[PDB]
């Protein structure tokens, strides 16, 4: 994290004293029932269209946006390769303990091992590229369920607000109670695009942000195995693969 | 960047436009 | 089935409960002119914008929509393959299996009636890939006249709305309980944006998941009658179709 | 027809009888100014956005909305081929009288042509297929005009609405001339929003459709004259080309 | 030749639209604060684009009125196959017909490379990637006049809540509200006008003067490969009449 | 300096467009109804990226008026042909050709390896992919000011509904509507204005400048494959005088 | 798709305000 749950503070007390200091005590949308319209509405307005092996992971992938990824970013990634294809030219290709320690990450393995077995040079990279354009598609329709509960929630809250309208004008709107029974509606659109614009429209770019980085990773270790089934000289991979960290830390990069 | 929503947000400004507008008769 | 109701009766009892906690009736979005606004304008404009060809398939479509899919999955045609294949690598090709249920289509059945008449190495793959790709034009026809009558019934909510808004102003200002006649708009645009957004862009989603499931599945029976046209070692299918199966799919089907 | 003016009628019919039943019954509906904006701004954005050579097939296509497209429906194709390859092969390719019979269809006959003057299998293929594919291009283009009116519509019934605003503010405000030229100075987004959305994107929509289905039409007439130019079997052409007509239509080839 | 009658068309509209509903249309010509629409929208595209906004918008701003007349697809078939029966009568290296040639060094480099450059491929891969930088190079030109009328009625609105919380700070009675708060709607009107019915527009027929440039330079490349391999003209007028409309291709019968 | 005239333009068109019609500048002073645009759209954008934000969003905004004093196109011919005949004179062992090229490191890595390196199907592959990575990168901050400019508006829109529900609820009280309705003004003036003329246009800067990047990199791409062969060095001055536009293609007559 | 129902809502919302504090009694 130190990203999600700041910005989630961030724009809760944003909200909190901007409301409090513009005149309006929080309360004002703690009491109402209809806000049962959005989470209910939501939810529903997925699940008729998302496939049931895509959801029930909403809570699954609600908190991965949380956990930062602390498994292989690139610029610890440049010691940790040239390593094993250092060491595969003056042991071999046969040396199987480049998988058995390696084995903690199960995406390395699939074409390293594979190419210690079977002479596939092409053959490893078209599975791999295809294994990461189809991780790719399935982040896709992961972060459609955020992106289309993002379109959605503000016209389920003002699906809520005029109902309220309604329910304000029906009854008795001839007195100062019309304000509060319009502003007390009015607030079911404000549930709408707060909550419904500022949560799920970011988290759902945070998925697609979070894929770009988890893919820029995974074309690395496309070229990681594709350097590892020839085994260059390690300072020719250490400008190979060195354009995809930012060129402010590849001057950084010569302790 | 889809923006499909204003659609009922104008209809309700609108309408409550149109509300504050006869009820301002004085 | 077991998809779409539950979230269609989710969402119109989220109305309901709202409807009925600070609104009045329930009875008086029973009016015949908003009715006629949004659904028929709405169904108007999609006739205005289909042809008669791709409009008497409404039906057709929305009865598949409903219609639950008892119908092939991914790991269920690991047994409906590679047994009658066994029988044709050890007795012979033209052990015609599958022509005496024939429970999954009138698709493989041409495989099987060409493994006997129009055999080939790869050749037999176009005719049956071009059939696929014209069923995934078919679908996207059917797909599309849901998301332009999203597209038409919230802007078809502003008709109806405005035309409100002009009623509203008519021979307004008796002073007294005739402010109804505003609410009678806002009827209006919530049968638009309920009828616009609830049902209409969910269900255009869910025909596009199924037409996406629906070409995997196809592409799949491809595989599997180009496989059965190789006697293809069924513990080769085993480790094929691993590209096709997600990531929690790699070890539930592993026995 | 069949699908454009019964949709157009029951469109105007539903906004009159949906608007005489709430409202106002046509008079503040042809105070000759709104209409005057939208319709001359719609016309005059569309020829600043369109060239002179393009804006020369209004009434082409605003006609060829209407006029049907009776000319060779697919299931009346299989009669017409299906018998050329049993005139080329009782009297071979050499049929000169071949290309006299092609008498209501555009490229047909010098497809024909090329096809008896010399065995071209590939040449006819990518000749076909670039005649298709500008016929899609000028489609495009034409379906475009429709769309951008489409769009600069509702943006004019806006103008519109800010102008009757200006009109209206700056008038007498005690309490009825605000109100009655408020109320009529706001039909400029109804009329815009309504021939935006309810005719002129539905008929963007309807050119995009009948492009498509006359390209699927040509898609199958290629298909058909590249398997009747070798002298396939009269027998597998319909199971070469049924396929785009769906199984309603394959299951009524039992005559 | 079609963008003039749209221009004029487009303000008598206006104008008529102003004094059919009562504007007075010399107060909205000065309130005097059209430089939130003008400056503004300027100021808009000045930190939208790097320097392409005086050396480059008005020098296609006025090939936006400027006329085709540059070898129009109609008249383009007698340019060719007679050129393509000259290279079938003494060989590959008669340039002699490229003389007139007014149009562009499109037709230079594709004829002079056709004859004495011994390429055949390399001569798509050339044009193709020339046209594609063209039609970048358009892209470039449009996106001006698009992001313009993207920010043109935001631009607008703005002016239009200066002129409103200026107008609520006052003693406002009756009628200096009113008055002033329409003055403020002045702003967004030029806004939505200058910008909807201008700027989009202009972006459209900058999109579509790019579209029938790029499909009269890709048609003109069967006229350099054509001419390349010495075809003849029951080839020519097969391959590439489809480029014109079908109400114009029955006219080529005479 | 592009960006620089028009941001100020920007803000003195806002300023005086202001003070020709509004009369005190303190009601967008300090309301803190600014707290829901100006946190809001930050809170958004730290939401939405993962860590680019202490890392990359000032770096970025600083490269938004760092004016490019990289080598243009119209000085890459005098460079490259020149270059191409000393290839042709002694061959590729002009290491005296990258000792002076004190420039940016995308011409090292082609230049320097030209005599231990085959480099037709290699070298502009990986100049490929790094100007592929450098489009990625851009587009990182690219998106970063594109997501201002959506939240930012929507924002406005959040501020100003908070400002209508404290408007018709705390009521009847009619001197205390300032820091209600006032606020929804400055709320939404702040939305259409932070974002639409800042953040939006920010954002098509970025993506300008990488464009103009991507450009020069690719004929930089052309050139030092050029180098590789010395393909007549006058033959080189076609495949790539496309690149500049059609107003300096004449100009290069000398 | 179109995008002009950013200015519109903004004059909605002005207008809106505008009746608002005019109701005042």
């Amino acid at each position: 994290d130190k990203t999600s749950l700041i910005g989630i503070i961030l724009a809760f007390v944003a909200l909190s004293v901007g409301m409090v200091l513009k005149g309006v005590s929080f309360s004002a949308l703690a009491n109402p029932a209809a806000i049962l319209i959005i989470i209910a509405g939501t939810i529903s307005a997925v699940v008729i269209a998302f496939p049931t092996k895509e959801i029930k992971k909403v809570p699954t992938l609600f908190r991965v946006l949380f956990k930062e990824n602390k498994q292989l970013t690139i610029e610890e990634l440049i010691p940790m390769f040239s390593e094993w294809a250092q060491l595969a030219r003056r042991e071999g290709l046969l040396a199987l303990e480049a998988s058995i320690e390696d084995v903690d990450d199960a995406f390395l393995k699939n074409g390293l091992s594979m190419a210690v077995d079977g002479q596939s040079a092409e053959f490893i990279r078209d599975i791999m590229t295809e294994e990461v354009e189809a991780m790719e598609d399935r982040h896709q329709a992961g972060a459609a369920i955020f992106t289309q509960a993002g379109t959605y929630a503000p016209t389920l809250g003002v699906l809520g607000a005029v109902i309220g309208l309604i329910a304000a004008l029906s009854h008795m709107d001839n007195t100062d109670e019309l304000g509060h029974a319009i502003s007390a509606a009015f607030v079911a659109t404000l549930l709408g695009i707060f909550t419904g614009y500022v949560l799920w429209h970011p988290f759902a770019n945070k998925l697609k942000r979070k894929s770009k980085q988890e893919v820029k990773l995974r074309e690395v270790m496309i070229e990681g195995v594709l350097s590892v089934l020839e085994g260059q000289a390690p300072k020719v991979i250490e400008q190979k693969l060195l354009m995809y960290l930012p060129a402010k830390d590849r001057l950084k990069f010569a302790e | 960047v889809d923006e499909s929503w204003l659609v009922p947000y104008a209809d309700i400004l609108t309408l409550l436009l149109a509300l504050f507008i006869v009820l301002y008769a004085s």
